């Protein structure tokens, strides 16, 4: 779930 | 009569952050899937959303406070608000001259009709442009326009926060910054805050009529395929 | 010691679907995401790819039989078998002299190097260089080449094919035109069948090596957000 | 489920 943006918000 | 040192110390970091995310020159431009002229520009765009998307995070992530928030409201607040951050830092590119967004030469210069072409009706565009005029009219301090993306993104009335008190006080405190900063720093600027205000309620609406014509997109699969995976990630249904 | 009337019908629609379905100008790369030579090439080959997915579905719709299987079996054929058929359709470009695939100008030429820097090792890419340089010493027909993607694509032996026996009778057909073509019209080629078949064996060796490597990069957030929505639906598990 | 590839597929 929301995989990118996880790693996007460090 | 003077800000504090703590105001001014939020104004530092935001005006930072902005530098740090966004690029007067667009050169990163050149990397997008090339625009042309069926929806002809959706990938140039979906490109140019995507990439503009990174920065938004970027810039989120140093707006004091917002990243103690557990990650599943940080996420909440930029799904629900990222078209308007978009729509609101894309300012920095319009231009009353010629009523479009001017970053490049003739190729990353985006008409109304370029945006047509991408799957998008008047009835967004109409009101996205006039809000774009209004918006420059308003000939904002860096300092204004700034807390200005700020105070959007911590709004707590979007779907799906949690933690309502927390953002709540977050926006609060970023709104009596503006608030003292347009009175102290800004000759004429009393009739400003309230104006800003509105600009807020005007994404609402914009982003309203955006999501509706983006679900008409995105379940069309052959105009879908044409996003990139941060897009359909950040406009999509999830958890 | 002449080809049917049924097995030339076959040739013929096969080779009209390769020429509708590859363009020897390649002037479309235009339109990718540019190459920039971290994983600085990952945008440009992941577009290539997935223009390339694209092309390969078209010309298996073509492919006489494959449009009348189920559409479960059509989307495990070809999730299974399309960077073979890429790798397959790929050999057209490719080239002895350079060692690379030479799409353009210096800009759509493929170096080994460059298709590291998109997140791919030596041990995959030494034997794919390995396989085309042999592959393209068979000097194949185009009535071969093409032959051999449809070959390679109606494999049943490939993971969640449900109609084992309707596929394999079309493989079969296959395989029986190509013996008898390369038997007919193919001087010098009687050693060439199990060549091609041992070229197949190559396939699969190389499709195991890359979807592993595949697996690497699609659990890395920033380079599976790289790929496109086709790329991730294909190379992916799912029913 | 395979949303493209279906579309793709005709
Ligand atoms: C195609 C569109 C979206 C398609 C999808 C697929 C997302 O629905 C329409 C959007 C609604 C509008 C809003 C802003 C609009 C623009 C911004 C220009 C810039 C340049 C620079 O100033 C950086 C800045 O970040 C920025 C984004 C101009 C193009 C249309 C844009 C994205
Ligand atoms: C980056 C790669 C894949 C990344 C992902 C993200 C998919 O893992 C590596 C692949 C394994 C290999 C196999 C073929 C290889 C090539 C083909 C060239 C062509 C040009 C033309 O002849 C049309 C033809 O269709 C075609 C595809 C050269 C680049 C590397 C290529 C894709």
């Amino acid at each position: 779930k929301h995989k990118i943006l996880h790693r996007l918000l460090q | 009569h003077m800000l504090s040192d703590e105001q001014m110390q939020i104004i530092n970091s935001l005006v930072e952050a902005h530098h740090k995310t966004y690029d007067d020159s667009y050169s990163d431009f050149v990397r997008f899937r090339p625009p042309v002229r069926r929806l002809s520009m959706l990938p140039h765009l979906a490109d140019l959303v995507s990439y503009s998307i990174q920065k938004v995070i970027g810039f989120a992530k140093m707006i004091p406070g917002f990243r103690d928030l557990t990650a599943e409201d940080q996420i909440a607040l930029l799904k629900s608000s990222a078209i308007e951050i978009i729509m609101l830092r894309s300012n920095q590119s319009f231009s009353l001259e010629d009523m479009s967004w001017s970053c490049g030469g003739p190729d990353f210069k985006y008409c109304i009709n370029d945006v047509t072409k991408a799957g998008h009706t008047l009835e967004l565009l109409e009101p996205l442009v006039k809000f774009q005029v209004g918006l420059k009219k308003l000939k904002l301090h860096e300092e204004e326009h700034v807390l200005l993306m700020a105070i959007c993104l911590l709004s707590p009335d979007r779907p799906g926060v949690q933690d309502h008190v927390r953002i709540e006080a977050l926006q609060d405190r970023l709104c009596d910054v503006l608030q003292a900063y347009i009175r102290i720093q800004h000759p004429g600027g009393r009739l400003l805050y309230a104006k800003m205000i509105q600009k807020l309620a005007d994404l609402r609406s914009l982003n309203e009529e955006h999501s509706k014509q983006y679900r008409s997109l995105s379940f069309q699969p052959e105009h879908s395929m044409q996003l990139t995976p941060l897009v359909l990630e950040v406009f999509g249904s999830e958890v």
